[PDB]
């Protein structure tokens, strides 16, 4: 049904081997209580500092892609204080983001955003 | 404080002693009322055990690697309701005591002095309850800085912290007032009515346990007096910087 | 047109006080559309008949309806207010009427004026929330009292519960006066302590809809 | 004949919430003969002037009956009621005014109706006997709890007096939820919790004197 397409980095041979097509996200809700859901309007691309991911050492096979985001706040978790829905914010996704920036909606910690 | 909070079990012991004290005056509406009153009195162990358990939880959250300016107060929030749980029962037992003592007056007490003085004792009991409720409404309001303090009057409750130190220190004497008043009340009740061995059986434990509680209240009073300045200084890191510390559900993000 | 108010009353073994029913009914009903109802529509028995309340008791029997309305067929929403006079029999019928609970959650959530007098205050026992918490936990009020109950008591489990209901919630409050007019009006909740307390309490409700 | 009512107030700095005075005075004054009184007759100070009330307080200054007479020359027997508007400066003046003790106990001795709302309620602390035993021990009434006092600024021992006063009073459980209206009537005394509680309270007094 409704799906949101997200590009994922693959960790192989310590660097320079990133590839894959964007993979679906199905029925993603806005769970957690400080993470807000955005209608992403723009995603900037940056060279991935892969070596930093490797020594940073998280164990994923797929890493989320896209971190420099601008968009409109769709909805917020209950503990959110600085942000309301329909608000227009911009921000950096964290390096250890759960969700890719190459996607039209995003769940992101609220203190990575600014109006 | 956790060690002194353990002393409340002595209050629980004397409350059970108070139950058997009432059972003793049954041979000596009151007949249904005493059993109903006793059944409500049995509930206290259930009511008060979370109070001490929650205070233990507060101690668990006050452990190091956590700033705990007001953060550890979230357990205090549970503790506040737990203290409310105690005092609800105390408020639950408050009118029940007043009538019961009147029915205890209905029991043969030829001497007017014992009858009048125990009415004064019940009034004193009402007073100790009243200061105790002042503490509970205070502490429940003190839990509001932990979560969503819309009022934001950081300066106000910095001063407010002193009030229980005064209330608690006076409460030590108020409990002593109960103790001394009860001492002759129990003694005279032991002296004239029969079943002296049962009278001694209830009176010795209630009198000693209330004296132990007065010791416990004195420990709380001395404790609060020494640590009162530390808590007021602890709450406010700096001028206008206390409110930033008390900002809701940012400190939790800050702990993360 | 004049506005509407619901008067709920006991048909149980304990019955209803005649003077409370008189005072609640007459002054309100000229300034309200008052409608009297009972669980199961059971006919009323008057307790505490005296020379003072007798003529109205026969006026009650002889006036056109005289058969109470169904309480379980009442949707509160057309009524501006809810009123319960002093009903010692509250425990079985009114304290267990889930329909009365549903009207209370309607009125509670709509913050509409509710007025309960004396023993009728025990009738609010049915109105817990979805959790065990009562809908008027946070509200400050009075109840009949232990002091009223112990005098001419007839104690059993049933006298125990009716005071017990206010007694359980510490956020709820109880004020004890033996035979005294006592009225509490706290934000659309009016509570009278006893049969004497009836006249200002419903006037306060009258003021609420004034 | 229509009855007279004594209004005692505090005429020391920031001495009267304006909206409370406006309601108490204007609605009471049509059904009572009011006489306003302060210690020493010092000029009145208004708290909580409002744009709706700015014209009306300028009219009150224009009004001839704006002077506050000395309180200790007052004979209570002419006044059928006593009415206290919400006045923040009572907490220094009136809570320590022995003459207010003399008139309240006078009101007590004939069981004559008393009305105190909000901050003025703390003036009832003053009615000490020779011993600590209060004249209004058995009465149930409301008052200002820690809630409104904490939410507003409360330094310089301004609400400390009131905090201590609550404790001495018994069977008088101050309501929580500061912003909510609260009126309590128990045997000739009506008491309002706050400035919001002003409107029904004297109406309840009005019902008292009806």
């Amino acid at each position: 049904h409704h799906h949101h397409k997200g590009l994922y980095f693959q960790q192989s041979s310590t660097d320079e081997e990133i590839t894959f097509v964007f993979q679906e996200k199905e029925d993603l809700p806005v769970t957690e209580d400080n993470f807000v859901k955005l209608q992403v309007k723009a995603c900037a691309l940056s060279q991935i500092n892969t070596k930093l991911l490797a020594e940073m050492k998280m164990k994923k096979d797929l890493f989320p892609v896209g971190r420099e985001i601008a968009g409109i706040v769709l909805d917020v978790g209950s503990k959110v204080s600085f942000f309301q829905p329909d608000d227009e914010v911009v921000g950096i996704l964290p390096l250890d983001s759960e969700d890719p920036g190459l996607c039209e909606v995003v769940r992101v910690h609220e203190h990575y955003l600014v109006h | 404080a956790l060690a002194f909070v353990q002393d409340l079990v002595t209050a629980l012991l004397n409350f059970h002693t108070y139950t058997e004290q009432r059972i003793q005056i049954f041979p000596v509406t009151i007949s249904p009322l005493n059993q109903k009153f006793s059944q409500y009195l049995h509930e206290n162990a259930s009511y008060v055990r979370p109070l001490e358990e929650g205070m233990l939880h507060l101690f668990e959250s006050i452990t190091e690697d956590t700033v705990t300016v007001l953060e550890t107060t979230v357990k205090l929030k549970t503790f506040s309701e737990h203290l409310t749980s105690y005092i609800c029962f105390l408020r639950k037992i408050l009118p029940y005591q007043l009538k019961s003592l009147e029915e205890e007056c209905e029991s043969s007490l030829c001497t007017s002095a014992l009858r009048a003085r125990n009415l004064e004792l019940s009034q004193d009991m009402k007073k100790m309850t009243a200061v105790f409720e002042k503490l509970q409404t205070y502490i429940a309001l003190l839990a509001l800085p932990s979560t969503e303090p819309d009022g934001l009057l950081r300066t106000n409750y910095s001063s407010v912290l002193t009030n229980v130190g005064a209330a608690l220190h006076g409460f030590h004497d108020v409990m002593k007032d109960i103790s001394k008043h009860y001492s002759q009340k129990a003694a005279i009740e032991h002296e004239l009515p029969t079943a002296t061995q049962k009278l001694i059986t209830t009176n010795d434990c209630i009198l000693s346990s209330v004296v132990a509680l007065t010791n416990g209240a004195g420990k709380i009073a001395s404790f609060f007096s020494n640590n009162l300045d530390y808590f007021i200084a602890s709450l406010s890191y700096g001028p206008k910087a206390a409110s930033g510390f008390i900002s809701p559900l940012s400190a939790e993000c800050m702990l993360q | 047109n004049r506005p509407a108010c619901l008067l709920v009353a006991s048909g149980a073994a304990e019955g209803v006080s005649a003077q409370s029913f008189l005072h609640c009914f007459t002054m309100a009903s000229t300034a309200f559309n008052l409608q009297v109802a009972t669980p199961g529509g059971k006919a009323m028995e008057f307790v505490d008949v005296t020379e003072s309340n007798a003529r109205w008791v026969q006026d009650f029997r002889l006036k056109a309806y005289a058969s109470p309305a169904k309480l379980e067929s009442i949707d509160g929403a057309r009524y501006h207010a809810l009123l319960i006079p002093s009903c010692p029999g509250a425990l079985t019928d009114l304290a267990s009427s889930g329909s009365l609970a549903r009207i209370l959650q309607h009125f509670h959530s709509e913050s509409k004026p509710i007025c309960a007098v004396g023993h009728g205050v025990a009738a609010l026992c049915c109105a817990t929330n979805e959790d065990r918490s009562w809908v008027f936990d946070s509200y400050s009020l009075t109840g009949p009292s232990v002091c009223e109950l112990v005098r001419a008591p007839g104690f059993a489990r049933l006298p125990l519960v009716v005071e017990d209901f206010v007694k359980d919630s510490g956020a709820c409050f109880s004020a004890s006066e033996p035979d005294a007019v006592h009225v509490v009006l706290d934000r659309h909740l009016v509570t009278g302590q006893n049969a004497s307390s009836t006249v200002p309490a419903v006037q306060n409700l009258l003021f609420l809809c004034g």
